[PDB]
């Protein structure tokens, strides 16, 4: 089973600052095809999950370039530029290569 | 595939017609691009080519032949013959019917594709 | 039923072709130009095919010749703004230097002195220098001169082009494709199991060595042997290994740098005076892992000419210096060393490191090449040089039915061999696109 | 993300599969065909790149197909190439060894596909001119 | 001679112009895109030059617009990628302002277009086939 | 082989037959189109002729004609070019004759041509908008 | 008229080493457009004529690989590779350029 | 014959002949080759 690690587990912040999140994977995600698949989530408190980043480096529609993402192989990043008020909630680095499909334990953000 | 068969009397007396047919079947005789012939082996000699069809309707006869050799086709039938006149001793041979290539407008394409099974005819009485 | 011919486009059908390819790097003086070369991808891809196999056949592959022609061409053309020494053919007379000079050492330097131009083609300066044995012939103190006085007159390499071989990549152009062998025991021919495609091959670093190979690629789990024809004597036998063996060579005279104004804008870069002690170059090598690994190599080898024989290694025959002995310029110093201790046991069925001496040369001319020589200049302070050594070029000592004592010999040539062992998981090949099949699809006439 | 349905694969990365599921996948292969010395070299390969590109559209034009990966034509097959099942060949052999097979024989329907486009424009030519 | 009526500008002289307008000056702007050392240097021009058409040729090729300047597809127009009027587009905004807007999404919208192309070239093939 | 059927000719071989035989071997024509200082001379003359067969395409392309040898257009052909009848042009005339009486008059029918291209786009377009 | 003639008359060989035979033409068959139309043809003895290779050097479908043939202007040769002992009988070179249409003498091929 | 103005006296004439004559031409000297070292790498060939 390909389990993902996130660090750090609690990352107390405030506004108008850069914030990062790291995720790693115990077996590289590097498909044969020389594809990469993982993807960020996001879940507020109480509301269904909603992603953000895709295929490691590729922004989704209607989400804010504030959020960005880099990485190849086993080590993979998500670096805010400038972090708001309404983004506390988890965070998830989901993959969609190995079966069964699996997620992070989960970052959580809170007002420092 | 195309299969060629000639038809006709294997017995001829000498100083008269001699008719002969050549049957075909897998292709059509109107084809775009091929033309017919009509060769005979005859023993020692060699191969001698008497005529051939276009498939336009022009006959075609060689210079020694030209005043001997007529043939004509039928269409509706898918088959044509060969009319020989002032037949003589020496014209006793194994007549063969073949299809050879046309040289088209855009490519050249040369060489008797198929030819057919042979009939010896015998100027004797 | 009736069957209809249609044409595809755009099929992965492919078919062997020679093509030049280009080379790419990191794109960060050295020796090696690397101004021609792209900037190297940021993250190569490397796509692997399933169910597919290739015929690989090295010792014939274009890209071997092409990377020869490569380094040739920035070879030369990093000699050509450097300075011509033509006015260095003069009389020069030398004497043997006495200050501290070893057994071995003595005899091997010689303080020479010669009358030499200046800016000014009006005047001459006398000045002094000092020049190994074997860039110098007694003509019949006494009078000497270099020795490609009477062959022909080279330039000297540009001080600040250095000789670190950076790694270099070759991609391949639009329209064309290179094949990787992915199989971790890959013969040196035959069909290849796993094929994988790539597009930029990885960093091959272009060092130069005669006996071993070093600074190389480890073969992946295990001794490989390869050769064309095993069988044929007169064939050169590669041997890869799987673990590398540490040594460390250095030259411990600290000598000084001169320059002499020899015209206008030209300085020559002659060796000063050494301070200090002299002493013999020299390099080392751990007895117990080259035990080790030469016992590896005859457990491998032995499986192609039979377990009862017995083989048995041998120092070179004898030749020009560059192939009897281990070359490899490193801090700027060519050095020479004689490998006869590393192959002096035999092998019979079922204080810690060993040294060689070493000596140094100035007019090198590389290759086979006896019109166009070199001059290295001399490298301030003392030089130190720790290398990988992953490869040995063998050669076989022709003999009758003795079935027994196979005797080997080192000895490498051509340096297409060196990369030879580099680029054999490669072969470039050529895309068809263009493809035919037949289907029940007719036309529709209008 | 990778399924029990299809799959992506990469540049020749079909080329080990059959017919039928190689032709899935012609679109990847075709969007990717596109010190003086040195500049030399490396104009020569581009041309040489731009040459052999052209080349292949040239002969693609001359047929009744002026661009499509995918196109019929009006001739019918011929045993006397392959002879082989219809169902056997897409779905039991790949492209290399089919091409293998039709590489003594690929001059000729090349010269047929041009006859019978040459034909069928004139034939065109003459219908449309008797309005 | 200008007048009232229809003008004719220059090349690329339609850029101020309203998209509407500017659709149709769109073959004057097609129709122009055609000391060893120095050689190297023109030489390289001139082979850029081609490259960048034959890689528009190509992207038009792969769609089924191998050969006109107007065509039309069959993907929809998902309105989160503009939300705007049909007629406030062509008639109250140019091409540089409109491209500025739909750069963030042109390589989504190039590779439905070729996705939708190909599965529609296999759905004619398969249609074809039963005649 | 050669008879009283049709001929082979060769590479600009018909150029001495009347128009209406030459214009059947317009395929032979289209087909064959395609020490620093030697490397200069012979890329500069693969790149001329590159250039060359580019041209004639795209001006293909901007006509109706993108991909067809033989293709028909709208616009009549006015008397004032050439008074003369039809039959005593195919059939009693050479392409070199026609070609250098028409010289002065090519530039005018091409403009004709890409304008009548262009209306018709925006007519097409304009009448599939319906749908 | 254009008349072709062989060389040698007789061929006698045994299965194990090469064969050639000859054939040239008095007049030249490289016609006016540029190609050449000299065809070779194999007898039986009591069968009908196969055309083994058309054009001078192309190699008929469903003809072993084992024949070739070489030639320009107005010398021409018919080499086998490899013969075996099916291959007793007749050999006819013919042109068809040329009106009336030729065809050699014959040359036989027989066990030694 | 061959001019671009047979009238014009300024002009070369070219003729071409339908039938060849032979030339023997020869150096009956029976010289020898001498070289001469005039540097490094290079030399000159003089006259023995
Ligand atoms: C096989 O691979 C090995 C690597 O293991 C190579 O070993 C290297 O050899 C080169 C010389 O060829 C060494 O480079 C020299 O190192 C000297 C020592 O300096 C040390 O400290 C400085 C601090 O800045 C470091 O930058 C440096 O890397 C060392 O760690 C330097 O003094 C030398 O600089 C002089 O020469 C250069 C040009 O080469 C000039 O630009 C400088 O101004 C100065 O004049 C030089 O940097 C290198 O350190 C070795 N690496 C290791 C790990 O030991 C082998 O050379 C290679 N090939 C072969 C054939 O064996
Ligand atoms: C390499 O070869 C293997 C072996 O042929 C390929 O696996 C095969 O993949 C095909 C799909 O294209 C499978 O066909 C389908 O299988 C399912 C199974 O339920 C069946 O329901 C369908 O009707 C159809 O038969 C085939 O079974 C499968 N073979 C196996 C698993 O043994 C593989 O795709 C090849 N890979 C490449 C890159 O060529
Ligand atoms: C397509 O044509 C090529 C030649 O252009 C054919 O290749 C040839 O194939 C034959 C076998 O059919 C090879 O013959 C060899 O014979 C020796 C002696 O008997 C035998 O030991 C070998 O194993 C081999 O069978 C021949 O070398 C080879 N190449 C050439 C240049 O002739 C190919 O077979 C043809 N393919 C088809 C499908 O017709
Ligand atoms: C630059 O922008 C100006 C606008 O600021 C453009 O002028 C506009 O040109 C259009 C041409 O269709 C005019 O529309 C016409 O208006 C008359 C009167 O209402 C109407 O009868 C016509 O049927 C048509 O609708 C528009 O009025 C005019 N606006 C102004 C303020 O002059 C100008 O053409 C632009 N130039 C370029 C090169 O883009
Ligand atoms: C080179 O010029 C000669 C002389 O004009 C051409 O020969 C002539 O070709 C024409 C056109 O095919 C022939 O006209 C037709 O003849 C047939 C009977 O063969 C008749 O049924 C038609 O109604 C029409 O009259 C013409 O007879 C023929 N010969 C002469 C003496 O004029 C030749 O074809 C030209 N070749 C090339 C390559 O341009
Ligand atoms: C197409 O245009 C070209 C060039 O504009 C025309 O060529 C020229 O034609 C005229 C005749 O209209 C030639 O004039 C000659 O003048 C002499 C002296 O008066 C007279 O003896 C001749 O009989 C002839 O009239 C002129 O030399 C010729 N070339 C040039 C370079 O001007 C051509 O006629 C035009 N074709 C058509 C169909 O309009
Ligand atoms: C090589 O020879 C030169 C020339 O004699 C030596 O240079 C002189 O050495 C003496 C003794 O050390 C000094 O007194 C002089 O001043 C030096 N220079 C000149 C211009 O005479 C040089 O020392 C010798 N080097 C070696 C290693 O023997
Ligand atoms: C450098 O040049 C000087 C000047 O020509 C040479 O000195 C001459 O040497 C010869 C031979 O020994 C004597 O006959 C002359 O009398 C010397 N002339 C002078 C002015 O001293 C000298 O030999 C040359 N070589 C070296 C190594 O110094
Ligand atoms: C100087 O060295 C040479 C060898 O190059 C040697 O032959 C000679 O005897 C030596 N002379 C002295 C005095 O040591
Ligand atoms: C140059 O001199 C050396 C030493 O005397 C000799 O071995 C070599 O052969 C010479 N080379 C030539 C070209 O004379
Ligand atoms: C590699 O394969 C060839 C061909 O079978 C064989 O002759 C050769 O001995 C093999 N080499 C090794 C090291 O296995
Ligand atoms: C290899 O060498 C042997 C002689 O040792 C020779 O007989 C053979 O033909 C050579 N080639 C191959 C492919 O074995
Ligand atoms: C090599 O080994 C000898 C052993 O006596 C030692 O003296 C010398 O310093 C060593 N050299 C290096 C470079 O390790
Ligand atoms: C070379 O020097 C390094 C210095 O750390 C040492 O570890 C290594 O054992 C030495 N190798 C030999 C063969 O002396
Ligand atoms: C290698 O080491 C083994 C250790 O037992 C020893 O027996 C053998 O003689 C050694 N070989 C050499 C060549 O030193
Ligand atoms: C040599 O010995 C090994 C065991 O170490 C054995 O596997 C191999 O078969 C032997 N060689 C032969 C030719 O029997
Ligand atoms: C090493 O090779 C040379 C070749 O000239 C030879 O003279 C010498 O004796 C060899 N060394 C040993 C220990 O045999
Ligand atoms: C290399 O060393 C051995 C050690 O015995 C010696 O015999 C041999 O002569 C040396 N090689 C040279 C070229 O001097
Ligand atoms: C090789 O080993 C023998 C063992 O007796 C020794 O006498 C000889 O000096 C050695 N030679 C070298 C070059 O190490
Ligand atoms: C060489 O000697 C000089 C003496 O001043 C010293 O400064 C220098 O460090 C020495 N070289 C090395 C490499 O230690
Ligand atoms: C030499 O080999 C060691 C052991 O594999 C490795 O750690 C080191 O990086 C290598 N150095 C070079 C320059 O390859
Ligand atoms: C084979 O080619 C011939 C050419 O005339 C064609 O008529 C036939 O239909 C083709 N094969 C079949 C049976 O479709
Ligand atoms: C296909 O080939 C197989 C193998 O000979 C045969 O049994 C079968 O009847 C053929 N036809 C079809 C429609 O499967
Ligand atoms: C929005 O995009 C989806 C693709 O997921 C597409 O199916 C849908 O038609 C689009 N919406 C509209 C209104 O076209
Ligand atoms: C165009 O957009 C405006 C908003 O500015 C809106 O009021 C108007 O109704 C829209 N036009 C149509 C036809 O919906
Ligand atoms: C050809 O045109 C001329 C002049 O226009 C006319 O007199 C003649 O009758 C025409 N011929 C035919 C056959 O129409
Ligand atoms: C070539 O022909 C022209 C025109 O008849 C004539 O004036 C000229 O004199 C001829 N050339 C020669 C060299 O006679
Ligand atoms: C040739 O020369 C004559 C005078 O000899 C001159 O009148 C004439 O113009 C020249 N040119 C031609 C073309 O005749
Ligand atoms: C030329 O003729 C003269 C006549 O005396 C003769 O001596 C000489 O040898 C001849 N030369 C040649 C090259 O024929
Ligand atoms: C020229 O002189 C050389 C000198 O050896 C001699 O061999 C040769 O025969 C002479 N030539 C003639 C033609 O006598």
């Amino acid at each position: 089973d390909a389990v993902l690690t996130q660090s750090p587990l609690s990352l107390p912040i405030t506004p108008g600052e850069p914030a990062s999140i790291s995720c790693r994977s115990s077996q590289s995600l590097l498909h044969t095809n020389g594809e990469t698949y993982l993807n960020w989530y996001q879940q507020k408190t109480g509301q269904r999950p909603r992603l953000l980043i895709s295929q490691v480096s590729k922004r989704e529609i209607g989400v804010p370039d504030r959020f960005s993402a880099s990485g190849a192989g086993s080590d993979f990043t998500l670096k805010i530029s400038r972090v708001e008020a309404e983004d506390v909630g988890l965070y998830f680095c989901g993959q969609g290569l190995h079966w069964p499909r699996t997620f992070g334990q989960g970052t959580r953000v809170d007002i420092k | 595939q195309v299969q060629l068969q000639e038809s006709g009397p294997g017995l001829v007396k000498p100083s008269e017609t001699l008719s002969l047919t050549c049957g075909v079947s897998g292709d059509s005789i109107t084809r775009n691009y091929y033309y017919w012939h009509w060769i005979r082996q005859s023993p020692g000699k060699g191969l001698e080519g008497l005529g051939y069809i276009a498939y336009t309707g022009g006959t075609d006869y060689s210079p020694s032949f030209k005043s001997r050799v007529t043939i004509s086709r039928d269409t509706s039938k898918n088959q044509f013959s060969l009319k020989l006149t002032s037949v003589t001793v020496a014209d006793t041979a194994v007549y063969f019917c073949a299809r050879e290539r046309g040289d088209s407008y855009i490519y050249s394409y040369d060489g008797v594709d198929f030819w057919g099974q042979g009939l010896l005819v015998t100027v004797s009485s | 039923e009736n069957l209809w011919v249609t044409v595809y486009y755009g099929v992965p059908v492919w078919k062997d072709a020679e093509t030049t390819l280009f080379c790419a790097s990191d794109a960060k003086h050295n020796v090696w130009a690397t101004h021609a070369c792209v900037p190297t991808d940021p993250n190569p891809q490397e796509i692997h095919l399933e169910n597919v196999t290739e015929e690989f056949n090295m010792w014939k592959n274009n890209m071997v010749e092409q990377m020869h022609t490569d380094i040739i061409s920035l070879w030369d053309q990093s000699l050509k703004p450097c300075v011509k020494l033509t006015p260095l053919c003069v009389t020069l007379q030398c004497t043997n230097v006495t200050n501290n000079i070893t057994d071995d050492m003595r005899g091997e330097l010689k303080n020479c002195s010669f009358n030499m131009t200046t800016e000014l083609r009006d005047k001459k300066q006398k000045v002094y220098s000092l020049f190994y044995r074997l860039d110098v012939v007694q003509i019949n103190n006494k009078e000497y001169r270099l020795i490609n006085c009477n062959t022909s007159a080279c330039t000297q390499a540009c001080p600040k082009v250095s000789f670190e071989p950076i790694p270099i990549h070759y991609c391949a152009p639009a329209g064309f494709a290179i094949l990787k062998c992915k199989d971790k025991k890959f013969n040196g021919t035959g069909p290849c199991p796993s094929v994988s495609t790539v597009q930029c091959t990885h960093g091959i670093k272009p060092v130069v060595s005669t006996q071993l190979l070093l600074n190389g690629s480890l073969a992946e789990e295990e001794v490989m042997i390869r050769s064309e024809n095993i069988t044929n004597n007169a064939k050169n036998i590669l041997v890869q290994f799987n673990t590398p063996v540490q040594i460390n060579c250095t030259r411990p005279n600290n000598n000084t740098r001169k320059s002499i104004r020899i015209g206008p804008g030209q300085a020559f870069y002659a060796t000063g005076d050494i301070i200090g002690d002299i002493r013999q170059a020299h390099c080392n090598v751990s007895k117990a892992t080259w035990n080790e690994t030469l016992g590896k190599v005859v457990k491998q080898l032995r499986k192609h000419f039979g377990n009862n024989t017995i083989i048995r290694f041998a120092n070179s025959s004898g030749g020009d210096l560059e192939v009897t002995t281990h070359s490899f310029n490193c801090g700027g110093e060519f050095f020479y060393c004689n490998t006869s201790g590393l192959f002096n046991s035999t092998w019979i069925s079922n204080n810690d490191s060993i040294t060689l001496p070493c000596r140094i040369k100035q007019i090198i001319n590389m290759w086979q090449r006896i019109g166009q020589c070199m001059y290295a200049p001399p490298i301030q302070g003392v030089i130190r040089c720790v290398s990988n050594i992953t490869g040995l070029i063998l050669t076989r000592d022709g003999g009758s039915t003795n079935s027994t004592t196979e005797t080997f010999r080192p000895g490498g040539g051509d340096m297409r061999d060196n990369w030879r062992s580099e680029l054999y998981k490669y072969k470039v090949v050529k895309i068809e696109p263009l493809g035919v099949a037949p289907t029940r699809c007719k036309r529709r006439v209008v | 993300a990778v399924g029990i349905g299809a799959v992506f694969l990469g540049f020749l990365g079909a080329a080990g599969s059959t017919m039928g599921a190689a032709s899935m996948t012609l679109t990847v292969q075709a969007r990717n065909l596109l010190l003086t010395v040195w500049g030399i070299k490396q104009l020569q390969a581009r041309v040489l790149a731009v040459e052999r590109y052209l080349r292949d559209q040239q002969l693609l034009g001359i047929w009744g197909c002026s661009g499509k990966l995918i196109c019929c034509t009006n001739v019918p097959w011929n045993s006397s190439w392959s002879n082989r099942n219809l169902s056997e060949i897409w779905d039991n052999m790949t492209w290399l060894q089919w091409d293998k097979e039709i590489s003594n024989y690929t001059q000729i329907i090349y010269g047929l596909l041009e006859e019978s486009q040459n034909q069928q424009e004139k034939n065109e030519q003459d219908l449309l001119a008797l309005d």
